[PDB]
């Protein structure tokens, strides 16, 4: 059914509807947080070790 | 204006009179102080957020709010529908400020369904067709918006027109809950700082406060608590409650330019030297309590030196206990008693803190007080409070004044508490000994206790298998051992549900149905496995209580018997996440501590339900006068006798079931549960009464038993 019955609005530009979706999404430092908890886990990885 | 954003904590005061004392008390101590802040947070906003809590995730809930200006200056002005709307503006024809045609208006008076023209083409028109932040955007605007709903969020939300329009086409209370905001402005002043619930942008300028306790799990933005702090984390925009203390603002403690050694730090000179003549002449549900931070130290060594020693951290006590019991701070008291027990003042401390860790970490730890550790401390200085702020008390661990049961292992220090802190005063009527419930009573009245008769049984048993039970108990790493342990669990459990139950079930009415009692248990099992109707609060204490016993050696078993008895309790407990017991105890006990600071004598009261002499004659009893006879139910305390009497006209709709033996042993039941709650929070109960006659002499001969019911009524006494 997903697959017969795709549709969309008429007159649709993907570029300016996906930028304006995405926008609230890298508003913040947040997306590097897995970054430092990374670095973190080497240090004590290796130290364990 | 530097703004603080603040989150509340667990048990945030919300009722007190400023905002601003919850946050942390020391703030109102100086005018030279408490001159700097704002505080907005108004309560429009908090009901607005009461509502969308339920709606929006807290994602969406941040991006929403985060960019309204500190003053909202907008409103949200919701429209009538059409044909109620329509005639607004004809009845002022000025008001057609949009010039919406005469005929239009008049062809929608005439219409059987009125269009949406009348809204169609009106600037920032807002239909049912729109989403939360659609609002917000215009809000950041400052003009005002016209809205077709009433769930909005961002802006106070008053009515457009008249209530004329809006009548038929809303109800009573959703005309009423618009009112504060059809006049909603206030104004907004430019201090130093200005606390805000608001969230915002934490920049340069903005910064998140960071008090170091559990959020309100009732509050609805609590979930933002994550996201913000590790914004705040990864840029250091956190702020410890005393760096608002300083004159200029900085995150840290022990700060080069400053020593911050000043009255105004110092939490335990808690004062209160003006007065308003108001209402509250106390307020008995709002409890000041602080964190400190708590030096100990050993012996020192036989050149005078002394080891570095440790440093803890004690959560919540209330500060009056340390104020009445003149506690300073910078002092080096000394911590063991003459027999190595702790002396009684920092057992208190202890008894009603809410946890103690590690002053740096985060790690909890249960506190020994026995001969146990090797060089074991002796000296305790107090060295300075993290935070001190207000607390609402009120219904909070418990709910009805009836009675209450708490909770604790055996070997827990209830004695202390329930002896000490009121002989620590006997001045001032706290409760009757008669009321209080040891724990071990019901396991007394046995003809052979029930310890002996456990220990008469468990005899029988092989030696060797009831020492490789106790070694496996002891032994942390003896998983199960089933073997020994099960056998002694079983004798236990049989001997338990044989000859207990039915002891403790024909005790009902000396459990609950007292003036107001307090109990103790081993495990909420012994209350529900014999239906006694009393709230059950499973307590715990910060206090290694297995090493305690292990000290008291007078007792019926050679302190064996005991660890066994203490891990058949802690087996039939059944499993939950246990509360502090001092909270319970911050319930019952706080307002107390609180009654020597006060300035003015206090009021008594009471609720006596009246008796019909017909039925006491009728039964047998002799008495003078044909007055109805009454009996005090429970005694109360205010100071205020205006406000008092202008509180006593309430009826309460609970009904007492008085009901009373030849030997004179009076009980009461309400028939519908008296709350806590219930009770305005300007009173103050004692921690335990008994019911009994106003007058006895009025009686002249007990008869039979009786038993009656009558309604219930605050009032004076002399």
């Amino acid at each position: 059914v997903a697959m017969l019955c795709g549709q969309t609005e008429t007159n649709l530009i993907p570029s300016h509807h996906y930028g304006k979706a995405f926008a609230p999404l890298f508003a913040s430092n947040a997306m590097f947080t897995r970054n430092q908890r990374a670095v973190i886990t080497r240090e004590a990885f290796v130290c364990a070790r | 204006m530097i703004t603080i954003v603040v989150i509340p904590t667990a048990h945030f005061s919300w009722t007190d009179t400023n905002f601003l004392n919850s946050v942390d008390y020391r703030l109102t101590s100086q005018p030279k102080i408490r001159d700097r802040f704002a505080v907005y947070a108004p309560g429009w906003l908090r009901r607005q957020l009461d509502e969308f809590s339920a709606s929006l995730t807290a994602s969406e809930l941040l991006q929403a709010l985060q960019t309204i200006p500190i003053p909202v200056k907008a409103r949200c002005l919701l429209l009538p529908k059409p044909k109620r709307f329509a005639q607004w503006l004809l009845d002022v024809p000025s008001a057609n400020i949009w010039h919406i045609p005469v005929t239009t208006l008049r062809a929608t008076v005439a219409s059987k369904h009125p269009s949406s023209d009348v809204y169609n083409y009106i600037p920032d028109h807002v239909p049912p067709s729109a989403e939360f932040d659609t609002v917000t955007r215009r809000v950041a605007a400052g003009r005002d918006i016209y809205v077709r709903s009433t769930k909005v969020l961002g802006a106070p939300l008053c009515l457009a027109a008249p209530a004329k329009y809006y009548a038929g086409y809303l109800s009573t209370h959703q005309l009423d809950g618009v009112y504060p905001d059809n006049w909603a402005p206030d104004n907004f002043h430019k201090r130093e700082f200005c606390l805000t619930i608001l969230p915002s942008l934490l920049g340069p300028r903005t910064f998140l406060l960071d008090v170091d306790a559990d959020r309100d799990a009732s509050y609805p933005l609590s979930v933002l608590w994550p996201q913000l702090r590790v914004l705040a984390l990864k840029s250091r925009l956190l702020l410890p409650p005393v760096a608002l203390l300083r004159r200029v603002v900085d995150p840290g403690l022990k700060p080069t330019w400053s020593a911050d050694s000043d009255a105004a730090f110092r939490a335990l000179r808690l004062s209160r030297p003006s007065s308003a003549s108001k209402p509250t002449g106390f307020d008995f549900s709002a409890l000041p309590v602080v964190d400190i931070i708590c030096l100990f130290e050993s012996e020192p060594d036989d050149h005078g030196r002394v080891a570095p020693g440790t440093r803890l951290t004690i959560h919540s006590v209330p500060t009056d206990l340390l104020t009445s019991l003149s506690i300073q701070e910078g002092v080096r008291y000394p911590l063991r008693q003459e027999s190595g027990m702790f002396v009684p003042w920092v057992l208190l401390a202890l008894l009603m803190s809410d946890d103690v860790t590690i002053s740096g970490t985060r790690r909890s730890v249960k506190l020994e007080t026995a001969h146990a550790s090797a060089r074991p401390f002796v000296h305790i200085t107090v060295e300075r409070c993290a935070s001190a702020r207000v607390v609402d008390v009120r219904g909070s661990p418990a709910m009805y004044a009836n009675a209450v049961c708490l909770t604790l292992p055996k070997g827990s220090y209830k004695s202390t508490i329930i002896d000490t802190l009121p002989a620590m005063f006997s001045d001032l009527s706290i409760l009757e000994q008669a009321a209080v419930i040891d724990s071990d009573a019901l396991g007394d009245s046995l003809r052979p206790s029930f310890e002996t008769q456990f220990l008469e049984r468990l005899e029988n048993l092989d030696p060797k298998l009831l020492d490789r039970a106790v070694a496996s108990i002891l032994s942390p790493a003896s998983d199960t051992s089933d073997d020994a342990v099960t056998t002694v669990l079983d004798v236990f459990n049989a001997l338990y549900r044989e000859v207990m139950t039915p002891a403790q079930r024909s005790r009902l009415p000396l459990l609950t149905q007292q003036g107001r009692v307090l109990a103790f248990a081993h495990s909420d099992y012994e209350l529900l496995s014999a239906n006694i109707p009393i709230q059950v609060v499973r307590g715990s204490i910060p206090i290694d209580h297995v090493v305690n016993l292990l000290a008291r050696r007078n007792r019926v078993g050679g302190t064996a018997l005991q660890v066994l008895l203490d891990y058949c309790y802690r087996t039939q407990a059944s499993p939950l996440a246990p509360t502090p017991a001092g909270r319970l105890y911050k319930q019952l006990f706080g307002p107390w501590l609180m009654v020597p600071r006060l300035s003015d004598p206090l009021i008594k009261l009471r609720l006596v339900a009246s008796a019909p002499a017909k039925v006491l004659r009728a039964a047998g009893w002799t008495i003078d006068g044909d007055p109805p006879l009454e009996v005090s139910c429970l005694c109360a305390y205010v100071t205020d006798r205006a406000m008092a009497a202008a509180l006593i006209e309430r009826r309460l709709d609970s009904r007492a079931l008085v009901n009373v033996g030849g030997d004179q042993l009076m009980f009461v039941e309400y028939a519908p549960p008296l709350p806590l709650v219930s009770i305005p929070r300007t009173f103050l109960l004692p921690v335990t009464y008994v019911v009994h006659w106003v007058s006895p002499q009025r009686v002249l001969l007990n008869g039979g038993n009786v038993s009656f019911t009558s309604g219930l009524e605050w009032t004076f006494d002399d």
